[PDB]
Parts: C-alpha cells; structure tokens; sequence
C-alpha cells in the first residue's frame, strides 16, 4: 500500500548522502518521497535526483564559526572513546559533552525556523513515515507533533546514543538538584511550542533504527534495529576511461596528517599499484613520491574499491561501508571521535588496521599496507564482514519492513 | 507570564552561552569553567587566577584576582555595575546579554539607600526559631527581619538573579525569577539570599571549629560574621564595566569592556592574609575586599550578626549546594540538628 | 542474485529521464548500475543521482543543424499518424521516413564514437543486462556483440515500431531490386565492424519492452511487453511553499500555439483556479489575461497534478503519464507525431480531449476545459486509466521480472 | 578491398546525403526528390523544372531545364565536368563529395579520344545473338563490340558509377563499383552502360510503335537511335561546374558552383520540339542537346545503331528499372521474346 515518506537531514552534504539510496528505494516501490530540509541542502537534494521541500530559512554558520564556534571544533577533537578510559566516563566529562554539543551543534542545526517549517509541512502533507539522519532533531519533533511513525537511518557508529545512555546512567547517582539534561530540556520546551506530546527518549533515538553496518561492529544500545545491505551514494560520480580495465598488478587505493603528505613514498615501497585520490593541485609540492603511484583526483569509490586488494582511508562512512561490502581490507587513518571508535571496532574483528593520525608514523603505514596485502587473516576478517552485510535486506526489501513497522 | 515561543528563544540563548562557556572552559580558560560551577570546590581555580593576577578570558572579560589589583579596580570610580558592551562571540552566538541577562544585571546595579537598622533589636525576634537550616532558619532570618525594618516564596524564586547575570540558569529557573522579581525592594530580595547563605556558612564553620562553637554562646560574634564573609563572601565574583579607558598593570581596559573582580580569590592571597584558607576568628587581617553606592552589605552583615547571636544557645546529613552559582555560592539543603 | 546493469540513452535530457526511476530501482535492489552515454549527457546523469560512464566523444549538432538538419525539423512536423489516412501508408511515404530519419536522427545520435565506446565498456565491465531508450541503437548493438540480454524502456507511444512494422509489411509487394532497408543496412554493417551476430529485428525492438502506459493506450506491435507502474522523474524538482496547502477552489493547471498566449483569458472564463507553468519572462506581454490565473514558473508536476481536477498540456510523456496515474482528466495541445497519436488514443478512451495546435481556437479551449470539469465521463475515463496503471508492477517489482527474463 | 571501419564511415555518408536529398525533396525542391529516383516516371518534375527555366536547389546547385538556357550552358566553355566546391550542408553533414563521390566524378570527367569504328562492320558479329534483353542481348552488344574495336561482370559492377556521382547508391553497390572500376577504359565502361540501356529503350519503343516494328527490317535505323536518345538520353542529368563567374538570365553563377543540365527535360520542350513526349522517327526537330571533349557519345550511337540493325529480323513480363539512377536511367530486367 502507497505511502507518503519524509526524509530529513541537516544542511550537510556529508549527512544527506546516507539517506539517498533508501529515499530512491521507497519511490521505486511507488511511494511519494519528499526530502524536507533547510534551503542550503536544496542543490544537493536535487543533485541526488530527489524532490526537495526547502522549509524555513538558512543559518549563518560563517559568522557563528568565525567568532564563537571555532573553539568547539578544538573542543571536539579532544574527546576519544575507542579505548574506553574510566576518565571519560565521569559525570563531569559526560554532562560536559551534553552541555556543549546540545546547543553548539545539535540545536545549532535544527534551528527555530526549520522545526516550525517541518511541523508546518507534516501537518499539511500528512506523511505516513519520517526517516531522519541521526542528528536532525527537527524531524522526530515534527513526527512527534503529527503522531507520524519515525525511524533513524545511521551511517557511521551511534556514538552519541552510547554517550547519552552513559550520561543518563549517571543521573541517578547525582543529587536531585545537581541533575540536568540539556537535550531533554531543549526538546521538551520545543514539543511544548507545537503543543506536541510529552518528552520521550523516542524523540532522541527513533521508534526503530536502520544501520547498514554489520551486526558485529554495531555498538550495544538495545534499540530496535533493522539491518540493511549498504548501497553507496557519494554525490556526482563519473567513471573515468582508465577504470574500465581489470587491473594488471594488485591494487591499493589511498584516499587522503603530520607526515607532510610525503607518505606517498612510504606506500611506494609496497609491492602494488597505488591509486591516490589526490588532485594535481593537492600534490603540487610532491616531486619524488610517485613511482608505482597513480594520482587521479576524486573518483567513484563504489567503482574503484571492487578492484582493490586493500585500501587506506580517513575512516569516513562512505569509504568504510563501501570497502566493507566489497571485503576489501582496510588501513584506517582516523582523526574524529566517530572514526576512531569504528576504526578500533574493525581492527578488533580483524578486517584491518587502525592507525590514529596523532600517533601516525610513515614506518607504521608501510608496515600496515604490507600486513593487509600479505596476511590472509585481514582478507578473511574482511570476508566475514562482507558476508554479514550481504545477508541483510537491500534498501528495496527494507521498504516493506518500514511499511510494516509504520503500521505496527 | 511569557509565550512558549519567546521562552523557546530564551532557552536556546541560555543554553548557547553555557555551551560556549563550558567549551571555552574545558579547552583551557579557567574563568568560564568557574562560571559553569559544575564543581563544589573552586579554590584551585582561584589560586591559578591569583597566580596570573590580571588576564582577559576567551570572552572579552578581564579577570582580576590579585588582591593588589582587585582593590585597585574596586576603588577606581570608572569601573561601575552598569550595562557594558556586547562581545562579538555573544551576538554571533545569537544571545545578546541585553536579552538573556537583562533583568538580573539591573538587580546587580540596584542600590538600597535606606536606613539600616543594625540595632540587634532584630536578634529579639530571631531568638524563638530553632527548637530544642537553608529554608527553616537561614531563609527565615531575612524575611522576618526585613518585615521588622517581601514574601518568602517570591524572594526564593528570585534568589538566582545575582548568578543569572553572569551564568545562565535553567529555563524554568530563569522563568520563575523574572516572574517573582519586583528598585530598593529588588535590591532587598538580593540581600535576602546574601544573608541566607551567610547564616548557613557561619553555622557550618562554627560547627567544625572547637572554640567558635561554645565561644559564640559566651558573648553573642560580629568577628565570626566578618571572617566568614572573607572565606565565603556574599558575591565571589564582582561584575564591573569601564566607562573610560583605564590602565591596570600595563593593560589597557576599553570603554564598556567588562572586568570581573574575583573577591573570594583576593580574600585568600597568601601575601595579604596569614593562613588565608584557614578560619581564624581572632585575626589582625581586616583588609578584606567586598560588595559601589548603597548600604546593602551593611544590611546583610546586621541580619546575619543578629541571627548568629540568637542561635548562640543551639551552636554547641549531606550538604547539597546550588550548582549554577559562580557569583553567590548558595546552599539548597543543610541537614540537621 | 547480484547483476551488472547498463542503461543507455542518447544525449538528450528529454530522453534520459524515462530511464531514471528504473535505474534507481535496480541499485536499491543492490545491483551495480551504470548509465553509459556520450559526454554531453553526463551533467544530467549525475543530476539524477546516477553514476555516469561517459564513452566516446560529443557530436557537433549546432553546425549540422544550422546548415543541414533544420529542414528535417520542417520535414518531421509534416508526418501525422493519429488519423490513419491511406495516403500515409504508401510505400513511397513509409520508405521516405526510413530514408530520412535513419541517418538524420537515429544514426546522427548513436555516432561512430559512441558505439565503439559502448562496445568497449560492455566487453570490459561484462554487464548482465542492458536497458535502453527506444532510439539509442548503440546499446542493442553493444548488447548484441557482447551477447548480453537487452530490453527497451518506452516513454511515449512506440510510433517508430508501428511505422517500421508497416514499412517491412510493404517490402514483399516491391520487386527484389526496388527493396531497401536503411536502418537494417546501417545496423548490419555496424554489427560487422565489431564482428557481432547476424542482423535480427531484435536489435531494433528489444528482447522485451517495458511500457509505463496503460495496456489500452498501447499500440499493437506484438512485442513481449512488461507493463510497469509509472513513477515520475523530470530533473531538479523543488516544491514551493504555496504547494503545501490543500487547494481552496477546484484547480486546472495549464502547461505551455497560434493563439498569441493571450489564451490565458480563455481559460480565465472557466470557473476554477488556474495554475500556469509560465515564468514572469514568458508572460512579459500579457497585461489583462490574469484574473483567477496564477503564474508560478516550472514546478514539480508529480506534486501539482495530485491537486488538480483537470490539466492542459503539450502532450509530453511526463505530463501525460503523471496526469494519467493521478486520474486527472486531460486537454492535450499536440504539435508532434508522437503527441498527436497518443492525444488521439486518450480521447478515444474518454480520459480527455485532443486539440491539435494547427487547428486550435480559443473557443475550443474554453469549451474543452469546461467539458472535462463538468462531464463526469472524462473523470471516469481517467479513473479507468489510473486503475490500469496502479495494477502494473512498480519499478521495484520490475527488477525481478527483468532479473528472471535476463536468465531465460 | 577496404576495411569494415572506413566502409562504416562511407555507408554513413552515402545514407546522410540521400537522407537530406529526400528530406529537402519531400519538403518542396524537385531536383533532390528526382535525385532519389524513387519513381519510375520523372516527366512531371521535368515539366516543373522547364516551367521555372533556371532555379538553384536547396543544395547550392543550379538546375537548368529550359532548352534555351540548357544549350546556352552546354556550349559555354567555363562550365566543365571537373571537381567543383563543397557546399556547406555536405561538409556540415560530414559527407564531403571528395569522399563519397570521388571515383565516380572522375569517371564523368573521363574522355575517350580514340578512333570510333562506326563501320557497322560490328553489326556482322552482333547478328547471331537473338535466337529463333538487359543482360542476354543489350549488355552483350558493348562487350563483344569493344572487344572488336573490358570484362562482362567488371563493367556490370561499375555500371552505377555515373549515377553514384550525384546520387548515393547502397554500400554494397558502391563497394562493388570501386573494386571493378579501372582513363579511356574507365570511360569505355561508362559508355558500355550508356549503350546497354539505349538498346533496351529502343527495342521497347520499336515494340509499341506500329511502323518502326516491321519498318526497321526494311532498311537496317540511325533515325530511331537518334529519336530514342531524345526521349531517353544516355545521361538525363549533366553535372557541370563553373571555373569563372557566369551570367545566365540575370543569375550570377560563382566559381566552383555546380550546375546540372536536365537534358531529358530540355529534349522535350514544347516550344523547341513538336509533340515532344511522342515517339516520331521522321521528325525535322534535330536540335536535341546531349553528352565536353571526346567521342564516347559517337561510340555508343554506333554500338546501338549496329545492334538495332542486327535485331531487325526479330523486331516484328514486367519491366523492372534501376531505382537509384536519376542520371542514366537503367533497366535491370527486360522480359521476354
């Protein structure tokens, strides 16, 4: 039966992309699909071949970031969960995250304007389901007010959910007066503005969650999960003529430290064809680094990764997930809280190596690339992950699971 | 009374400033981490603030904790408790102080130029209160006292006003103050909470010291109230703003540029006071900085002095303190007998 | 089971669009989908959220059209099939079409370069299925040479197939020496260039054909048809804030004669809210025409048509199909061979009125708009068409039918 | 011999020109619709071409059918059978004549300056051919004749060359000509087909007329061959090109600008010939235009004259004609006895 599905993302090209194949999945099923977001995300929605419903007005980040926000970029790079230290699990630390990230990021996106914009569209268009990016709190609010079923669609790890579950876990130890919950206080006084229902953790996590990540690398949250076979989307993809041919020698593709990018010479000491995702602009200073190295700029990963014996990347979801589904061993170079956590999970499983960028050494990379290419274990690990993922339903099949869940 | 729309806008502002205060604070700067008041012990931050002397924060603000420079600015007339200038980070954050802080900064600015009865005639009424303390005795003292020169619950809701001027409170907490906030009466509400924690901290300090305990009963003293307001002042921080550019130790302080005097730090300088972090009732060191026009400080010292003398007879659970009070550091629960 | 599907269109934005929802249907099913076309169509492929494989080089139409082709635009506007005259079914006439359209259009697109480009990609990428726009003969050639199963995906009527079936139908009456077949001669000598199989009508029509048009308005060709529930794609769609609300009074939307566009006053005498798809530029001369009329520029038809009691349009597939699936009665203003034929079929069924633009009168339009709004028959007709279309499988379901057909 | 790649490129070119010829033709212009030769009867197009006199087509070309202007240009020396200029539509179409037409236009240009035996000594060999015609008699006449002054099948493959110069043939048909095309011998191959259809049209015209039938047997005539080449010339169209700008009835004809003389139209002008579309063996009107250097026309008239005289004894199915021959209008099947 025919449905009206709303997809909502915050105005980030980096975030919308994780919803794109499932939006198209619904519309191919014959359902009405609209991507409700802020005017900024409109070009990116239309470039995904999707219908945009731009609601509300844009937010001046440029001014906020130049004067206030920049320090919060310096604050975030500090936090590290991949090791589970007791120091990071203190009430003082956890409430810290909740106090800073709630206004400076979650609520900075999801502004005054967007939430009333979505609540207006939902009241009018009368959707049957709302699928949202995990940090666009406007959508569950709109869905709560309208009484519309809603579900989250994850890309990387659900680190915010784990951080929150821990924060709430400490609330009872603290005295009644010392208790606080910025995200709940915000969403509660927001739900009141539209006369909506009482606050429920259901507005923070969804009614269910869809994760394209294999069961074993997912964090334990207890939330209703619908696993999904990952299908890549990463904006405008154009296949170059050179990527038509089956490779000659074995291939390692390098995608984007403190190594002065002169690290290309380190991966050059590896016995393989290297495909570097760097433009002629990005490698204007490199003069002796190329030998077995090929520089081809930004190319489709879903077309390149099927031809690689191994991969070296920043740890981004697109790179992680695409390599994972193709059973391609990984050498992750993380710099974010979200990337480190996942890089650690994938190394524990044996589908690769996690090389934190602050600690990173050119010797480590040469050894790590040599390790994934020669040890049949990393491939075997990567083979299990791939097999887990291909056993999950395709976005096509997930449409029926949502359809059913949406009913009850 | 206020719409759920402007409420939403206000809440967002209070949450943004606190978010940025914590971010800036966790990143390094001790003044905004103090402003969050997530800790109950601020004495290490005060050592670091005194050690530096004068330093301007991540926000525009000048932090004066050195007793030498603290007295220097408190005595200078250019530095006043008026509406200064909006720093770029705040307006860029979308939270002008003129909006989230406004009622509360007018309270700080208020002066009570009225006769202050220090008669101790007050201690007569205050006698029959403790049977054979935060709300049952301490908060009872200013109400009955100001009545014999302002409703109980009304003053209790506004009690956060002098913290709210520098540190954003919760939305309901900020909401309840504005609705219960009345000039002189406004300034009297402020003094009521100033007196209230003074009574708690004094009875708490007397309770530990062996002398002060049975000694207060011998001569019902003003010396204990004096020493208590040194280790635990009415206002730990003192928001001021320059009208004309001032030179303080090689530093140019611009017009409308905010300066915050860290009174609690200043009042424990090792070079100015002997055994500063130690409670000494009989100490020659009376060069303690406090509070600017008016006699509100003189009013509270009297209400607290009368109070300490009345409870001299009784003097020989876990203490919970208000968690968003970097200015006045209030107690919420003080058990028991 | 996982497939490698190639979609091929000629370098026309007007033609690619009809393949877009089925390409996305396959990829949501977890299959590898690549749109192989000439470098010109690349921006449009990426704007559909699809992966482009640009093969070969572009064709200079601007030069060809300015000096040779323009007359062929004048030649095409002459041909008219909607009435089935005996004069148009003469051998002389039919061979005429075959002699002019084969080089000047079919083979003008599908150039030297594209065909070798596709044959190269298919030999290398090894697709499992090739779905093509009905007039991109490079794709069936590539599919023939590679031995890959291939199918056509129609949008409007299969008028070329009907014209060809008639042409071949007369070939036997003509003497052995007077026989000719330009399209076969071209495809035969093309198949020889790649050493491919012998010529088969299977290279002209597909191995099967997918048509989003209801069974009753389809031409009788006898070809293996897979009906499909239509899902609109028409490039970048952005919903305006005004289209969120349920309309007040009944709505007729007008989309693009010899009436000097002063015809707006004729539809203005109709008792309804008129939504004109004209920009402020297109209506710079109109000064008294608006009264109940609203000018809103290009808007999403799949978002506007669900709110209309009736529709007035040029007869284009996007407008036809979208209105048809929404049971919206139509007043078609045709100017093309493809549009007239279909406009006639839909009028015969009673789902609307066909008003040829050469014969068009402002009195005809006012009467026709009044007729669809007041006679419950046009709605009832449009209701049957809609019901036929919703009984056909969604592009989601068609993926399995192709999957199965591709095997045998 | 030639690669399947250049073959593909050639085929595409031949198909584009014909496509544009038909398009232009169907749209109005009669010269390219004639060039397609989809009809077997061209006489109405010739009336329209004569009616106009001179008109330049959709292609650059000047169409001269008025007998007055037709003779005017055929006699003028500037107008020659050489390589002219490429019109913009053709190079824009991607089919320069220098490519799809080239061998064939050199054939038209070829001159046979050799002794022409008109002896009629030829009619001696030609006698024992028809037992008690396109390939069994007509095409047999030039081969055995030129042998007694060039292989049968070779000449038959090249027979389309003088049509191919203006009208694109099929790819296999164009392919077979180029491979069978040899100067004088090249020009002789051309004359062989010129002679071949002359024999067919003559025997066809004799067959209908009551006189000509039993009359040809009485005196074996050159008069019939003359009249036949008026109603059915060797070349109906005559491709010429200007070397220097020429003025023809108020029209400026540029250098390298193509002119095509419509000889078959011209040879049936109502003002020049009495009962023009009627076969009259004994007619005073001998002002018929034909063919430029050489004696090839003189050679064919002799081969055809000898042929008609030899078959004078036999003279007292459906006729199929070549469908892409607007220049020479050949027959492919001529049944029977």
């Amino acid at each position: 039966s025919h449905m009206r599905v709303v997809f909502s993302s915050m105005a980030s090209k980096s975030h919308l992309f994780g919803l794109v194949p499932l939006a198209w999945a619904f519309r191919a099923a014959g359902h009405e699909v609209r991507v409700v977001a802020s005017p900024a995300l409109t070009e990116d929605i239309t470039a995904a071949g999707l219908t945009a419903v731009p609601v509300g007005t844009d937010v001046d980040l440029v001014d906020f970031m130049t004067h206030a926000g920049h320090d919060i970029i310096d604050y975030v790079r500090s936090l590290d969960f991949s090791e589970r230290d007791p120091a990071t699990l203190t009430w003082e630390h956890l409430l810290g995250m909740q106090t800073v990230l709630t206004p400076t990021f979650y609520a900075l996106m999801s502004p005054d304007t967007l939430i009333e914009g979505m609540v207006s569209f939902c009241r009018k268009w009368r959707p049957d389901l709302v699928i949202w990016e995990p940090l666009t709190f406007a959508a569950p609010i709109a869905a709560a007010v309208t009484g519309t079923p809603h579900a989250r669609l994850l890309w990387g790890p659900d680190i915010t959910t784990r951080a929150r579950q821990n924060f709430l876990g400490l609330l009872p130890d603290q005295p009644e007066e010392h208790r606080e919950d910025p995200l709940a206080e915000w969403l509660t006084w927001t739900l009141e503005k539209y006369g909506g229902p009482a606050f429920d953790e259901e507005v923070v996590v969804g009614q269910w969650t869809i994760d394209p990540a294999p069961a074993a690398i997912r964090l334990d949250t207890g939330l209703k999960t619908v696993g999904m076979r990952y299908v890549d989307y990463n904006g405008p993809s154009v296949v170059p003529e050179w990527l038509h041919d089956e490779p000659e020698r074995r291939r390692v593709c390098l995608t984007l430290q403190v190594s002065i990018e002169e690290l290309l010479g380190a991966v050059g000491d590896v016995d393989a064809e290297i495909i570097a995702t760097f433009d002629a602009q990005q490698l204007e200073g490199v003069a002796n680094i190329p030998d077995n190295v090929r520089t081809v700029g930004f190319v489709p990963m879903h077309a390149l990764l099927p031809t690689c014996a191994a991969t070296v990347h920043h740890g981004g979801p697109g790179s992680w997930h695409t390599a994972a589904i193709h059973g391609v061993p990984q050498v992750i170079l993380p710099d974010g809280w979200d990337t480190g956590v996942r890089a650690q999970r994938t190394q524990e499983f044996g589908a690769g190596i996690a090389l934190p960028v602050p600690e990173l050494t050119p010797d480590q990379l040469r050894e790590s690339v040599k390790r994934v290419l020669d040890d049949p274990a990393h491939r075997a690990g990567a083979a299990r992950m791939r097999d887990d993922m291909l056993a999950e339903p395709s976005p096509a099949e997930v449409v029926g699971i949502c359809e059913e869940l949406a009913a009850g | 009374h206020m719409t759920t729309t402007d409420r939403a806008g206000l809440g967002r502002q209070l949450q943004m400033i606190r978010g940025l205060h914590w971010g800036y604070g966790s990143n390094g700067d001790p003044y905004p981490m103090l402003l969050c008041g997530h800790d109950d012990d601020p004495q290490r931050r005060y050592r670091s603030m005194r050690e530096s002397g004068v330093r301007r924060s991540r926000t525009e603000t000048w932090v004066v904790a050195d007793h030498a420079t603290a007295r220097q600015v408190l005595d200078d007339p250019a530095f006043t408790r008026a509406t200064g200038r909006t720093p770029e980070w705040m307006r860029a954050a979308g939270a002008p102080p003129a909006e989230w802080a406004q009622p509360f900064r007018d309270v700080h600015a208020a002066s009570w130029e009225g006769e202050v009865p220090d008669v101790g005639e007050l201690a007569e009424s205050f006698a029959g209160l403790l049977p054979g303390l935060v709300g049952d005795f301490a908060w009872q003292v200013p109400v009955q006292g100001m009545t014999a020169v302002v409703l109980r619950g009304a003053a209790w809701d506004a009690r956060v006003s002098l913290d709210a001027q520098l540190s954003p409170q919760q939305l309901a907490v900020t909401e309840a103050a504005v609705a219960a906030l009345p000039p002189a009466l406004r300034a009297l509400f402020a003094g009521a909470e100033m007196t209230a924690n003074t009574v708690v901290d004094a009875v708490l300090a007397v309770s530990a010291e062996p002398g002060l305990a049975e000694r207060i009963a011998d001569d019902p003293a003003q010396r204990t109230v004096a020493e208590v307001l040194r280790l635990h002042p009415a206002l730990h921080l003192e928001r001021r703003t320059a009208t004309a550019e001032v030179r303080l130790g090689e530093h140019v302080i611009g017009e409308g540029e905010e300066v915050v005097v860290v009174v609690a730090a200043a009042n424990r300088d090792p070079e100015v006071f002997a055994e500063p972090d130690r409670l000494d009732v009989d100490r020659p060191d009376a060069d303690r900085a406090l509070s600017h026009p008016g006699r509100l400080e003189e009013l509270v010292t009297a209400l607290a002095t009368a109070a300490l003398r009345a409870a001299a007879k009784a003097l020989p659970g876990p203490v919970v303190r208000r968690r968003r009070s970097p200015v006045l550091r209030g107690t919420n629960r003080c058990p028991v007998e």
